């Protein structure tokens, strides 16, 4: 995408959401992440959204033919099971080395560093739900998590949406990647109660970004307890 | 369970 | 895919329905076509699923930078839907180049003749959707639908889901491409009719095939009337 | 209007 100029890659980009086209989505933004500037707030969300949409597809497909497989136990379903795998580890390598080359690095303020440390926590994650340095991946994602839940705890409020989708998404790390569920859920309590003391601060439309995710806690607190 | 959407 | 057996090519393309991965199973059935042998009942099926769930979306994208662009009526928009428009009609032109390569010519029986002229048909239909030659276009698609009709009036009966679909597609193009919806009506009306007269010939497994496509002529005739 | 779907 090095001939196209970064405001017309970040168009395309919105348009190719727009089209429902994530593939193309995510080449837009990660030719503008490319040309090394930093990415503004709106433009975080455009790489995110286009990311998690290709590498969801992947995830759902890998988990069909997962079950497949092991209900089968020819080389067929575990070829494609594995064709399937290599593709999604591709694209979390490619977005991993777009955070490390290099947004984290420049990302100074803690909207910015925080949004794309969740990011690299989720794709370690993604990589974590298919190895079997399984390990090693495992500490990947729970070091990013970490690192950016110090910079959210001393730098944001306890209603920011990223600071909650970022305890939402670690928690989901304790429970599933982890097998840490008593973690998973006193985080995601501690999370929904601090929020809650919160909201008056809020107006209305903040309050409803806030609560949006507050109810995503509660769902998963509901289904683990 | 449920992770952030992402719209 | 010359290296993998024909066998596994279907097993693969029945994965990757499951998996909903019609991009793969597009390129699997591809490959099985390319193998040179006669294709059974079910996997002209697949190969159909395939390819109309692949260009399904490309259409689908293509209508939304088409509205956004007459909307606005920057290059990004044109020139997005100009590549979007670039990949479909290379996907119809694959399709195309494999009923011409040899489907067709292959083809003796009237199940199998008449399955792939209606899918030489659609594919030209969908050319023309996006076609300004626009009326060379449309005249292949209306001469595939036409052979596909006459064979089908001779050797099927008027209950046949092959025979069904094909009039409601070949009704679709009238009434969309053809700028003809009064021949449209008269298509889908003179179908359901004469379907209506021979579904007592019928078991209750063929009733419930041939009645699910009778209700679609109905809905598009309440649509146009 | 509406072709058939194709499943
Ligand atoms: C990881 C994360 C957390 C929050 C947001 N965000 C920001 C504004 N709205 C949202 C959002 C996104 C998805 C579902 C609900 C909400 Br309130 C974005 C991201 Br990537
Ligand atoms: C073009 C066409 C027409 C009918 C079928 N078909 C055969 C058996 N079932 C079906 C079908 C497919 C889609 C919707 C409803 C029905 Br009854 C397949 C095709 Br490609």
């Amino acid at each position: 995408m090095g001939s196209m100029e970064r405001a017309s890659l970040i168009q395309k980009a919105k348009l190719a959401e727009q089209a429902e086209r994530y593939e193309d989505m995510a080449a837009f933004m990660k030719g503008a992440v490319e040309k090394g500037e930093e990415l503004s707030c709106e433009e975080r969300n455009l790489l995110s959204v286009a990311y998690k949409n290709v590498v969801g597809g992947q995830r759902a497909a890998w988990r069909v033919l997962s079950s497949i497989e092991q209900k089968s136990n020819g080389p067929e379903v575990r070829e494609y099971r594995e064709k399937v795998e290599t593709e999604l580890q591709g694209v979390c390598d490619t977005v991993l080395g777009l955070l490390d080359s290099h947004l984290i690095k420049e990302a100074g303020d803690a909207e910015s560093r925080v949004f794309y440390l969740k990011m690299k926590g989720d794709y370690y994650r993604y990589l974590a739900e298919v190895a079997t340095d399984k390990k090693r991946i495992i500490d990947s994602a729970r070091s990013a998590y970490q690192e950016a839940m110090d910079i959210s705890k001393k730098e944001m409020p306890p209603t920011n949406p990223i600071r909650l989708g970022l305890a939402l998404n670690f928690s989901v790390f304790h429970y599933e990647i982890a097998n840490s569920p008593e973690e998973a859920i006193s985080l995601a309590k501690t999370t929904f109660d601090e929020a809650m003391a919160d909201l008056h601060t809020l107006s209305e439309d903040s309050y409803k970004d806030s609560t949006l995710i507050m109810q995503l806690l509660r769902d998963n607190l509901t289904l683990w307890t | 369970a449920g992770s952030i959407p992402g719209r």
